[PDB]
């Protein structure tokens, strides 16, 4: 019902059709279908913060036309 | 390395990320300065943080060296601004542009790893008193980043 | 270098086939006609020259981190 954009690791931007109630895991699944990267290697960032599995897009206040950034799984240490 | 670095610079200009800027300090393409906006709804909100970036001669087959010059309170970043983060060391990938690196660093701010800390005392506070952690982090942001 | 050598490779043809990957993330440059591309087991592609150097020091795909020897 809404579209968001994802800046991918492959050097381009893709558009996804999503809903507020969609989980982050669901979005990562779609990204895997398009980019061929497994969800566990995906780190999605919106407004400077990581999006966690188990939450929805609406939990992050992600509205129509939002841009999410795809980077690689990371850990501080 | 040089052509790739210019490519990074072009990527940034065409398609800037909302919380980050970076570029050569001088005419030296191997030494850059960067800025990261403190994420909203965190102890770093309102903050502006400056960093330095040194690309190695074999970039991007080796990661850039990235450090904060703005003081920041965080378990994974020390008083020298050194950042202990795996994509800056053995988990590096050449697919990560400096833009993606700065974004990753921005995301580390609210997603610290207190279990493998750079600064044990800070990690201890984070795990034992979170309100105290948040309070100090906000104080440092107000003092240093604002 | 042997193992790397054995991984599939082909020369890019813009006309014949449109591939979802148009660019090498190692050098951040476009794939252009006749360039030798290397394809990892995860199906990500790169300039052979670029990813071969990476694979000399690393076993993983730059894009997904998949083991390239598998
Ligand atoms: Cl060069
Ligand atoms: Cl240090
Ligand atoms: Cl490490
Ligand atoms: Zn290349
Ligand atoms: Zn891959």
């Amino acid at each position: 019902s809404m579209q968001i954009f994802v800046k991918t690791l492959t050097g381009k931007t893709i558009t996804l059709e999503v809903e507020p109630s969609d989980t982050i895991e669901n979005v990562k699944a779609k990204i895997q279908d398009k980019e061929g990267i497994p969800p566990d290697q995906q780190r999605l960032i919106f407004a400077g913060k990581q999006l966690e599995d188990g939450r929805t897009l609406s939990d992050y206040n992600i509205q129509k036309e939002s841009t999410l950034h795809l980077v690689l799984r990371l850990r501080g240490g | 390395a040089l052509k790739r670095i210019h490519k990074e610079l072009n990527d940034l200009a065409r398609d800037p990320p909302a919380q980050c800027r970076a570029g050569p300090v001088g005419d030296d393409m191997f030494h850059w300065q960067a800025t990261i906006m403190g994420p909203n709804d965190s102890p770093y909100q309102g903050g502006v943080f400056f960093l330095t970036i040194h690309f190695p001669t074999d970039y991007p087959f080796k990661p850039p060296k990235v450090a904060f010059t703005t003081r920041i309170y965080h378990p994974n970043i020390n008083s020298n601004g050194s950042i202990k983060l795996d994509i800056l060391r053995s988990q590096w990938s050449p697919a990560l542009t400096i833009s993606k690196v700065l974004l990753s660093i921005c995301s580390l701010l609210c997603d610290p790893n207190p279990d493998d800390p750079l600064v044990p005392e800070i990690a201890r506070i984070y795990k034992t008193d979170r309100e105290k952690y948040n309070r100090i982090a906000r104080e440092w942001t107000q003092k240093y980043a604002m | 270098k042997a193992d790397i050598e054995q991984l599939p490779s082909y020369r890019f043809n813009p006309n014949n086939h449109q591939s979802e990957q148009t660019l090498c993330v190692v050098c951040m440059c476009d794939f252009e006609s006749r360039q030798l591309l290397r394809v990892l087991p995860c199906n990500h592609e790169f300039h052979a020259k670029c990813v071969d150097k990476w694979l000399k020091a690393n076993r993983t795909c730059p894009i997904c981190r998949a083991d390239a020897s598998e």
